[PDB]
């Protein structure tokens, strides 16, 4: 039983429509009327939006509609809003008493204003130094779109060792956030002019700097 | 009114079996529903695991878990369970218990009721509580925070002043280090005139290690 195939990415403008495809075979989507669509926001349980190909559960907007043609099912979203921005999964019954999932489709709603990252750099705490360790903390937030590169500099010379950096993640204001850590010896911390954290958002670079004082 | 609540260890060792229960309230576990399990490796898609039918107690799993998995029901305490034997790193995921709509054909495919999800990590590494370091402040406002360093496994929770402080708070997702340990940070922006008078307490909780910390963050 082959997997259901969805497009990984899909986009639309506010007020407009978007159609998401789920392709199966003649013996699942083609044979049965048991196609479901699920909506999932970050760090939440998915939510039933469509079942039985065309039906809506209690409390689901009329803007969501399902259909199918041959081996392919489709979810249509009209009156596109920013809160419709989520991951969408199709599913179907498959014989031998099982359900098949699609790979999911990420829906992007166009027209979100660009934002520049707010950067906060922290020096090693006295308590950590007293534990003979040192950690720099670069906190990056409120940027859109969610692409950011991070460079560290001892005085002004690049440094890549002892650097762990997280992937971006969506905040509750649809902006993105990330963090970068520089592990060090108290020696390296003490024996330098100033360590710097520079954040490159699309084109521009914001820099913050701490000093051993 | 049908509530589904996952329960179980968030850390299992390789080769051991992964066990989870779903507590069902508001209806009987013996009613004609498909009690279903779903899992999601963080950052990836949905996997359909299988179900039990309430009336019969008959269960089925997907073809790739059929040799390691059982889903059954507990009639004494109104639950259904998932047991996955021979656990490996591929089994690390967030697990959901779910409910299929009443009386539907293939109800296990039309899941309208869900649990909150439970993350379980599969690793040989041991439970390690974090170290909490205060991030002391230095234009009208100032930034201070907590550093939650080197813990395992996920997750931890952070609050400021037991929830009383919410404005200007940003708690960041953890970084996974090559050591295999996690670290995260929380930061809050406050009026600089309130430093030295207003108490600022970072509340850190790491349930896997039973560690609870109330770190005071102070200037100078």
């Amino acid at each position: 039983q082959a997997a259901l195939t969805q497009p990984p990415s899909v986009s639309g403008s506010p007020g407009q429509s978007v159609i998401i495809s789920c392709t199966g075979t003649s013996s699942d989507i083609g044979q049965y009327n048991s196609v479901s669509w699920y909506q999932q926001h970050p760090d939440k349980a998915p939510k039933l939006v469509i079942y039985g190909v065309t039906s809506r559960p209690s409390g689901v907007s009329d803007r969501f509609s399902g259909s199918k043609y041959g081996d392919t099912a489709s979810l249509t979203i009209s009156g596109l809003q920013a809160e419709d921005e989520a991951d969408y999964y199709c599913s179907s019954h498959a014989d031998e008493n099982m359900a098949l999932f699609g790979g999911g489709t990420r829906l992007t709603v166009l027209g979100q204003p660009k934002g520049a990252p707010s950067v906060t750099l922290f020096p090693p705490s006295s308590e950590e130094l007293q534990a003979n360790k040192a950690t720099l903390v670069c906190l990056i937030s409120d940027f859109y779109p969610g692409a950011v590169t991070v460079a560290w500099k001892a005085d002004s010379s690049p440094v890549k060792a002892g650097v762990e950096t997280t992937t971006p993640s969506k905040q509750s204001n649809n902006k993105y956030a990330a963090s970068s850590y520089l592990s060090l010896t108290p020696e390296q911390w003490k024996s330098h002019r100033s360590y710097s954290c520079q954040v490159t958002h699309e084109g521009s670079t914001v820099e913050k700097t701490v000093a051993p004082t | 009114q049908v509530q589904l609540q996952e329960s179980g260890p968030g850390l299992v060792k390789p080769s051991e079996t992964l066990s989870l229960t779903c507590a069902v309230s508001g209806v009987s576990i013996n009613d004609g529903y498909d009690w279903t399990w779903i899992r999601q490796t963080p950052g990836k898609g949905l996997e359909w695991i299988g179900y039990v039918f309430g009336r019969s107690g008959n269960f089925n799993l997907n073809p790739s878990l059929r040799n390691r998995g059982i889903i059954s029901k507990d009639t004494c305490k109104n639950q259904f369970s998932l047991n996955l034997n021979s656990a490996t790193a591929a089994d690390t995921a967030v697990y959901f218990c779910a409910r299929g709509m009443e009386g539907l054909f293939a109800a296990y495919n039309s899941l309208d009721v869900w649990g909150r999800g439970l993350l379980v990590t599969v690793s040989g590494a041991s439970t390690k509580g974090p170290s909490v370091f205060p991030l002391a402040p230095s234009g009208g406002t100032a930034a201070l925070g907590c550093l939650v360093k080197d813990y395992f496994p996920e997750p931890v929770t952070v609050s400021w002043n037991s929830g009383a402080l919410t404005s200007g708070v940003h708690t960041f997702p953890a970084v996974l280090q090559s050591s295999g340990l996690y670290s995260l940070s929380s930061v809050v922006t406050v009026p600089s005139s309130s430093l030295g008078t207003q108490t600022y307490i970072c509340n850190v909780n790491h349930k896997p290690s039973n560690t609870k910390v109330d770190k005071r963050v102070e200037p100078k």
